[PDB]
């Protein structure tokens, strides 16, 4: 809690399961604004 | 390994069976929406990085395959693959190994680290264990490079590491359970051995500066 | 006027107050040490507002540019022509030592975000497509739950900040390239290539991502904005000399008794570098040969120039050397400096995306022929042929990883020759 | 009108704005030795030997990508382009397999009609070279991967022009092998074409293939008849027999290439 | 890619029987006029090498090749099909 120079403060680190950065993207849906309209379906397009 | 054409293995074919899992394509869906649409070629470097946790690492089976669902051309998705490194088209083992020794570790003498875990273990660099479990092989730094040489297996890293300590680094990992991933060395986030020499006073709050307005 | 003792720095110096991750990383220690403290009234008074607080501080490229931050935020403050504006950031921290990228992400993930938060309102970047290495994926982690905080907060996306603003940060994993730290390369890397660097003129400035205007900057120079945005150009511009100022992740490493990452102030002499935030370097300065006190794209420079250089870019420069990252290290005299670099150069051929010819040709080339150096099989016009073929591909490829490669490979031949003709008659004489 | 002024080592020359270097000393009578670039193909940048340095300019231009403005009086045979353009060659000479007596391109390559003019007279390259393994894409090409530039010429032909996307370059440093990884074939309609394209012996002719050497063809012109187009074409014979089909220059019929068939 | 050998006119002839020798296969031929190629600066006096000696002519106008406008920006774009994925 306190400034505690001899502190790491990362276990969160630890607790990482093998597919978070998925996980994080997948529940990261809610807050997102529309990706820009390019037109072509796709680059080919 | 060591290889940039392709040989049509009978377990590594384009007929091998590889799906994803129904949070899976959730994931695809959040990889895909943080691109633009008409630009969904970027997302084929995250579900490539996403393809390797399902199987164990990059079949040839899933580069055409998710060329179809990113209606990407295959090649694209081939050289995507090819090129970046932790990008392995070889069956690799559960514990990738990624011993460090790029000048700032093999300064601090990370060969010492590389020949104990090569004696306990047999196998020579790259190669898998006999087991294969551990896959040990020199690869460039890990982008952090300043602890004593350092480790890394699979997404789980290890820094100021001791030619001691590797052997407690392998043992617990032979066993099952997870090591302590990070600095082995009383380096709690990246303080010197000789305490810390900054960071004294309490950090400052708001309220500075506050220019006109701000 | 003139504050020449810049050294030792001190802790309120220090930008990135939770640096070693001391407080908290998120959200929660955000606060604490003084993240999101009038962020919206940064953004509200205007983006010429911080375009005057960059210019007047100036802030030199981190990453191994030196080119100041004011300028080129500004050649892309404009009316957009239609492509959305973007904000890139590069994590790669490919370079050996380097790991200012990572002390700022694990330790306060926040500050980054402050950064291209408060830069995003000058370049009129509606989203970051913030990237970061493969090899970090703990770290990327790290500030994906923190960017979550920042996220339902209000702080970022939806009108961020409160102010009208759908800026929205977007991380993207790399997968593993040093060639990839490059904005060029990364640019592609993003838009989902292999991650080759880009040729020249076209610019970020008009096209980038999928052909958009996009913001390079450099993590330590993103979350020092910060700072002088709360501070002002005088708080950057009185630390550091002369166009090189404010403060930087020196990662001292090497051959030194307590290899760590400090937050330091430039322009501090080498010595004092290492005794008082390192207890020295192991066996002293006598044992300690030659330093690489940039990066590695930074020669390395000898025992009789060391002592108290000043890493300002314009005293690294009379020293034939660059500030790179401040990723520092050392070689002892036990530490053959022909084997030193040995690693180096060949840690560059497995980092080259190719593209070019004179890289693609040169780092391998130069690794066989400096393999029969550091083992002595070659004659004494040959390192002569070295520094031909290094000069021969510095200028001449697409991008700056064969300059980055020519820079060690160069300063070693001009400032160690003689220890170079040393080692081949060794050879010589037992090899006969 | 809106076109700007620029220089040639000294003459003054009239140029379109965004005239890259290579399409600006050409008007004169001037090709920049290149080994990335073709007219009618996506700019590449990679072979750097385009590379020419003017006064005032403390560092050597990529041609072929440089827009020119006002006041670029390029430096042609300045020396540090003429030191430029030998070190990049060299480069390119250094992993290349000595096969002139057993390239076909020999006589007609481009890599040594241009080590004759701006080359050097011998080699600093004491070290082992690099060696790729040969790919068979079908029965009409032949692919010596080991004499490979790595131009990314056949690449970018096949993306834009043959519209397929069998070719691609693998791999990281100096080994980036370029070809098609899992085996395949190359099934374009236009696939010949890839023939002329590479500068180098990496694609010949399968049917040619030690057949004839360059100096000896007496070609002739001709045009095809398996389409409709009449596509212009160079007929290559020798001793009384005809050799090869090549595909001759006419822009807006045929360009400079032709179908498989007529090849 | 070099284009030093379009910059002259030639004085070409049409080919003739080219026979096999009945030993080892020369390709025994019996018109002088076969590698008799000239070479010219322009073409009107080309043509004025051509009657004054009564050769009936067969001209060909230049094929000077279109303007080249390429733009290395256009390879990555936006909304436009020249983005080029392959390099
Ligand atoms: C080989 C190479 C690697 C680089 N790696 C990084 C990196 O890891 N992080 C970074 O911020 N910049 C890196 N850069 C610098 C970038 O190319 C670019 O100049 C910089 O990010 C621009 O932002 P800055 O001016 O704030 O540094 C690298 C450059 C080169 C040539
Ligand atoms: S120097 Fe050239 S070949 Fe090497 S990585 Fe950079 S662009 Fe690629
Ligand atoms: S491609 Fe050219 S240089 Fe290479 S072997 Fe053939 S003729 Fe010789
Ligand atoms: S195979 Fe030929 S066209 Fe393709 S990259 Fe190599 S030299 Fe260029
Ligand atoms: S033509 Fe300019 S680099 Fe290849
Ligand atoms: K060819």
């Amino acid at each position: 809690e306190p400034f505690d120079n001899s502190t790491y403060r990362n276990l969160q680190h630890h607790e990482y399961s093998t597919y978070t950065f998925l996980d994080l993207n997948v529940e990261l849906s809610k807050f997102r604004m529309p990706q820009p309209s390019s037109g072509r379906q796709s680059p080919r397009h | 390994g060591a290889l940039f054409v392709h040989r049509d293995t009978p377990e590594n074919n384009p007929d091998t069976p590889f799906d994803f899992t129904p949070e899976n394509y959730k994931r695809i869906e959040a990889i895909v929406k943080n691109y633009p649409e008409g630009h969904k070629a970027a997302a084929v470097l995250p579900v490539l990085d996403l393809a390797q946790r399902q199987n164990g690492w990059l079949p040839i089976s899933a580069m055409n395959k998710v060329a179809e669902i990113l209606q990407v051309p295959p090649m694209r998705v081939y050289e995507v693959a090819t090129f970046y490194t932790m990008y392995n088209r070889k069956p690799v083992g559960k514990y990738h190994i990624q011993v460090c020794t790029t000048t700032p570790c093999m300064l601090r003498n990370s060969d010492s680290i590389l020949e104990a875990i090569q004696k306990k273990l047999g196998i020579k660099v790259g190669e898998t264990t006999p087991d294969k479990l551990f896959t040990l092989i020199e690869v460039e730094c890990l982008g952090a490079c300043v602890n004593a040489p350092m480790v890394q297996i699979n997404d789980n890293y290890y820094e100021d590491l001791t030619p001691k300590d590797i052997e407690e680094i392998i043992d617990e990992l032979k066993a099952g359970k997870i090591p302590k991933p990070g600095p082995r060395s009383g380096r709690f986030s990246c303080e010197p051995a000789g305490g810390l020499t900054s960071l004294t006073e309490p950090p400052k709050g708001p309220g500075f500066g506050v220019q006109a307005g701000l | 006027p003139k504050k020449t003792s810049f050294g030792s720095l001190k802790d309120e110096d220090r930008i990135f107050t939770n640096l070693y991750g001391r407080h908290d990383w998120r959200l929660k220690g955000a606060q604490s040490r003084g993240d999101w403290y009038k962020t919206k009234e940064i953004l509200l008074k205007g983006p010429d507002w911080i375009l005057g607080e960059v210019k007047t501080s100036g802030l030199r490229g981190r990453g191994g540019a030196g080119f100041p931050t004011g300028l080129k935020w500004s050649f892309m403050n404009k009316p957009s022509d239609g492509r959305p504006k973007y904000l890139v950031v590069n994590a790669d921290e490919g370079e050996p030592g380097t790991c200012k990228d990572r002390e700022i992400i694990r330790h306060d993930p926040h500050k980054l975000v402050e950064g291209c938060l408060v830069g995003g309102r000058a370049m009129g970047a509606r989203a970051a497509y913030i990237y970061i290495r493969g090899e970090f994926y703990n770290e990327a982690s790290n500030l994906q739950v923190a960017i979550r905080e920042a996220y339902e907060a209000g702080l970022i996306g939806k009108n961020a900040c409160g102010s009208g603003y759908d800026f929205d940060v977007f991380v993207v994993r790399g997968a593993g390239a040093y060639i990839c730290g490059e904005e060029t390369a990364l640019i592609e890397s993003i838009e989902g290539k292999q991650g080759k660097p880009r040729l020249k003129p076209p610019f970020p400035a008009d096209v980038g991502v999928f052909g958009c205007p996009t913001t390079v900057a450099n993590v330590e120079t993103v979350a020092v904005s910060p700072t002088i945005c709360r501070r002002g150009g005088a708080w950057f511009a009185s630390f550091g000399r002369e166009r090189n100022s404010g403060t930087k992740l020196f990662n001292i490493s090497g051959h030194v008794n307590h290899p760590c990452t400090v937050e330091e102030e430039m322009s501090v002499p080498l010595k004092e570098l290492i005794e008082k935030h390192a207890g020295g370097v192991i066996g002293g300065w006598d044992n300690l040969l030659a330093v690489i006190p940039g990066g590695s794209s930074t020669p390395l420079i000898p025992k009789s120039v060391c002592e108290t250089v000043l890493m300002d870019f314009d005293a690294l420069v009379q020293a034939q050397t660059g500030l790179g990252t401040a990723a520092v290290i050392v070689m002892d005299r036990s530490t053959d400096i022909v084997k030193a670099i040995a690693r180096l150069i060949e840690f560059y051929k497995h980092e080259s995306c190719g593209q070019c010819t004179p890289c693609r040709e040169g780092v391998d080339w130069m690794n066989k022929v400096m393999a029969r150096f550091v083992k002595g099989d070659a004659r004494p016009a040959e390192i002569d042929s070295l520094w031909e073929i290094s000069k021969q591909i510095e200028g001449h490829t697409i991008c700056a990883l064969g300059d980055g490669a020519a820079w060690p490979v160069q300063g070693l031949i001009r400032h160690f020759r003689p220890e170079l003709e040393e080692r081949m008659q060794q050879f010589a004489l037992q090899h006969q | 009108s809106n076109l700007i002024e620029v220089f040639v080592d000294g003459q003054s020359v009239m140029v379109e704005p965004g005239t890259t270097v290579l399409q600006a000393c050409e008007k004169v009578g001037m090709q920049i030795p290149r080994f990335c670039y073709h007219e009618r193909l996506s700019v590449a940048g990679n072979c750097r030997m385009c590379l020419v340095e003017i006064e005032k300019a403390p560092k050597v231009v990529a041609a072929c990508a440089m827009p020119v403005m006002k006041g670029w009086n390029i430096l042609t045979n300045s020396e540090k382009s003429k030191k430029a353009r030998e070190g990049v060659m060299e480069f390119l000479l250094a992993n290349h397999p000595l096969d002139c007596p057993i390239c076909d391109q020999g006589g007609e390559c481009d890599l040594q009609d241009q080590s004759m003019m701006f080359g050097s007279d011998r080699s600093r390259f004491l070290e082992g070279k690099r060696a790729v393994e040969d790919k068979n894409i079908g029965p009409l090409v032949k692919t010596i991967m080991t004499r490979c530039i790595q131009c990314t010429r056949c690449i970018r032909f096949a993306s834009e022009i043959a519209g397929v996307d069998d070719l691609g370059t693998t791999g990281r440093g100096n080994d980036m092998q370029v070809g098609t990884y899992i085996e395949k074939m190359f099934m374009s309609e236009l696939s010949g074409n890839i023939i002329d394209i590479c500068p180098v012996g990496a694609l010949t002719s399968k049917p040619y293939a030690f057949t004839a050497r360059p100096w000896e063809t007496r070609k002739t012109e001709s045009i095809d008849v398996m389409d409709a187009v009449g596509s212009n074409i160079v007929v290559s014979t020798r001793t009384g027999e005809v050799m090869r089909i090549l595909p001759r220059m006419h822009e807006d019929i045929n360009e400079e290439w032709i179908s498989d068939k007529t090849r | 890619s070099g284009v030093n050998n379009t910059k002259k006119w030639k004085m070409e002839f049409d080919t003739r029987e080219r026979w096999e020798n009945p030993l080892m296969g020369w390709s025994s031929t019996a018109d002088p006029l076969s590698n008799l190629v000239l070479t010219f600066s322009t073409k009107e006096d080309a043509v004025a090498f051509a009657e004054k000696n009564g050769w009936s002519f067969d001209v060909e106008e230049r094929k000077v090749p279109k303007p080249k406008s390429k733009s290395y920006g256009a390879n990555f774009s936006w909304n436009k099909r020249t983005r080029v994925s392959t390099k």
